[PDB]
């Protein structure tokens, strides 16, 4: 019944920036409010505890403040590992309840992405189903336009994308484009090409191969 | 008139959190004026038992005294004192409560210990206590020698058990371990019974008042 | 010092009853001053508490959920667990358990978990489970740089969610992605595993993905050989 409300929902900052993340309940807490930090795939981590306490291990960088119906959390110098969702937590009134959460995301430099290819393998091709895939490693900003080429026609509705995580090192994402055809439409053609357009390239980048070389 | 206490809640003051020592004296008010979030309270983190309670019984008091119930230089022959916490500075320099007395072992032994007080005086008794509770067992050891204690705290209105619960808290002020403190009025002609081999925040400083 | 883990990913009929456990490592879960707690996190959302327990006996649920739930602790195997009623696609989650240490000055009781497991998905469907169907994304020319080449593996037609993918036993870490997994229009899953190496190790060092299942008690091995 508590509603826990986070200012704002993500933001992007750069290595070194100051970073601050705002909560607000519904009602007065006092000081019984806690922040974590949940990172994908990882266990969600205590940082800081009663407003204001920081917990064993979490590095001084991060700090919280606040008490009654506005409390922040703020991280001094901003780290490439510190992308995360951010959440903070009253403990004043049972249900215990979370904010909706802060993503958190690292600006950096513009990276190009290395873009390769892999044709359907033969194990697969044994099946009736030929699962094309073109890869973009390590690229920013996180938009990028990837069109399939198929003897020099544009594909759509036949290719699936996904995108990881930000990296927890250098910041970056990385993508695939996997275009996937029945056995029998992928022998009716020749050239399979995947043509990737990013703000780091000066011009588009096609990596292509012909089928059965 | 109202009992300021500044930048001091009502538990900085009346334990006796080191920062909370230049407040004036006095021995009646109505009112206590506290700020919204004290800077200065339970420095060594725990839980204050029936803390609001405590709040309305002094919210007015028309005589209230300060007196050294258990006198540090007599009472504990076969204890030592600790040397307190950083959690609890005063100076630049590690300190602790001064109305409560940090009891530990004497060389490698913290003797059962057994100390009782009268109330002589015609008014009522404010006495404050404490338990501490260590992060781990080698502290508890360390500090008290034995692993399982006990602190029991009896008057003939009061009566309760107190047993360490050796855990690691969320991290506040830097302390992992606790002491929880606890507090009774005795009336005049009652005793109250404080026996522990471990683990017993004293008495140091107790209060004779008048409430209302 | 406390590890916690919860039991294995899977799936769930609806109006049936969702079981977990959490295996406890560390303490004891019979300990007074320890609360043992569950919560969940569904696709796309926040946190939602579900409840916690002591060994005393004391216990507290969420009221959104409060006569669905059941919980437990097990002290010959020092661990507790959580049960759930009737459940629909809402329940489809991951679920945490998680340990907390009874600090009433700074807390109310028994509600804040300071220490976590990973999660567990948990997927409410009628549907069958299906192992994946792992392939290989062979080194070749398509796939270098110069001093770089990429590999991977490409994990097909599974379902639920979710596959965990390792290479050469978790001694190659550096340079691998795994990808979120693409929901396909059969309705099964699909994702790769990729990983840039330098090509000069190409011929000499050996590719190996571990692709682990758990919904399926499933876990397949596939050599990336250049080619
Ligand atoms: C009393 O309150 C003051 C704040 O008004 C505390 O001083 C702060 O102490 C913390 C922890 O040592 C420091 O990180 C701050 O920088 C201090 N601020 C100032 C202005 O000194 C003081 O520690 C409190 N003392 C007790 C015993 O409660
Ligand atoms: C309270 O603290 C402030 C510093 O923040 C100080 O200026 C003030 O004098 C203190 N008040 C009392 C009553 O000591």
């Amino acid at each position: 019944d508590i509603v826990m409300t986070q200012s704002p929902s993500s933001l992007s900052a750069s290595i070194g920036d100051r970073v601050t993340i705002t909560c607000r309940p519904s009602q007065n807490i006092r000081s019984f409010l806690n922040w974590f930090q949940h990172k994908p795939g990882k266990a969600p981590k205590l940082l800081i505890y009663a407003a204001s306490n920081l917990q064993s291990g979490v590095p001084s960088r991060f700090s919280g403040s606040g008490s009654g119906t506005e409390f922040t959390l703020t991280i001094r110098s901003l780290q490439p590992e510190d992308f995360a969702t951010y959440y903070c937590q009253q403990s004043y009134n049972t249900p215990p309840t979370f904010g909706q959460g802060t993503k958190v995301e690292i600006k950096r430099t513009v990276a190009a992405p290395s873009v390769f290819i892999f044709p359907p393998s033969d194990e697969q091709l044994k099946s009736g189903t030929a699962s094309v895939v073109c890869l973009l490693n390590n690229f920013y900003p996180r938009e990028a336009k990837v069109q399939w080429k198929v003897d020099n026609a544009l594909q759509s509705g036949n290719s699936q994308e996904s995108v990881t995580e930000q990296d927890s090192k250098d910041s970056t994402y990385s993508l695939s484009s996997t275009l996937t055809l029945s056995k029998a439409d992928y022998e009716k053609h020749k050239v399979y090409a995947c043509e990737v357009t990013h703000q780091g390239l000066s011009s588009p980048v096609t990596k292509s191969f012909n089928r059965g070389e | 008139a109202p009992l300021q206490l500044g930048n001091c809640s009502v538990a900085g003051w009346i334990l006796g959190n080191p920062e909370c020592e230049l407040l004036i004296s006095r021995e009646s008010w109505s009112y206590i004026v506290e700020k919204p979030n004290p800077e200065n309270g339970t420095c060594y983190p725990g839980h204050f038992a029936d803390y609001e309670e405590l709040r309305e019984q002094l919210s007015s008091v028309s005589s209230f005294e300060r007196f050294e119930i258990f006198p540090k230089e007599s009472s504990w022959p076969n204890h030592t004192q600790n040397g307190g916490s950083n959690s609890c500075s005063h100076n630049g320099e590690s300190s602790f409560y001064k109305n409560l007395l940090w009891l530990t072992k004497s060389g490698s032994l913290y003797p059962n210990l057994s100390k009782s007080y009268a109330n002589n005086k015609e008014k009522e008794v404010l006495v404050l206590w404490g338990v501490h509770h260590p992060p781990t067992i080698q502290e508890q050891t360390s500090l008290y020698v034995k692993e399982n204690a006990y602190v029991s705290v009896v008057s003939s209105h009061y009566s309760r058990k107190f047993t360490p619960e050796i855990a690691k808290r969320p991290k506040v002020r830097d302390q992992e371990g606790r002491i929880n403190y606890y507090w009774t009025l005795l009336e005049p002609g009652d005793t109250i019974i404080f026996e522990a081999n471990g683990n017993l925040i004293a008495p140091r400083y107790a209060f004779a008042l008048s409430r209302g | 010092q406390v590890q916690l883990e919860e039991s294995g990913p899977g799936l769930v009929k609806p109006s049936e009853t969702l079981s977990l456990t959490c295996s406890v490592s560390g303490v004891s879960v019979t300990s007074d001053i320890y609360y043992w707690t569950w919560i969940r996190q569904p696709p796309g959302k926040g946190l939602e508490w579900i409840g916690y327990i002591f060994y005393n006996g004391d216990t507290n649920y969420n009221p959104s959920l409060k006569s669905r739930v059941t919980m437990s602790i097990d002290t010959s195997k020092n661990e507790f667990s959580l049960r759930l009623t009737s459940v629909t696609a809402a329940d489809t989650a991951v679920y945490f358990c998680a340990r907390g240490t009874e600090d009433l000055g700074y807390c109310s009781s028994g509600s804040c978990p300071n220490h976590w497991g990973q999660g567990t998905l948990v997927t409410v469907s009628s549907a069958s489970t299906k192992g994946p169907s792992v392939f290989p994304l062979a080194p070749s020319s398509k796939s270098t740089s110069g001093g770089t080449a990429a590999l991977g593996c490409l994990v097909k037609d599974y379902f639920p969610e979710p596959v965990t993918v390792s290479w050469n036993s978790g001694a190659l870490t550096s340079g691998v992605h795994t990808f979120p997994a693409v929901l396909q229009s059969s309705g099964l899953y699909s994702l790769s595993s990729v990983v840039t190496v330098p090509s000069s190790s190409l011929g000499t060092q050996t590719y190996i993905c571990n692709v682990n299942h758990k919904p399926s008690n499933t876990k397949v091995d596939k050599r990336v050989e250049p080619k």
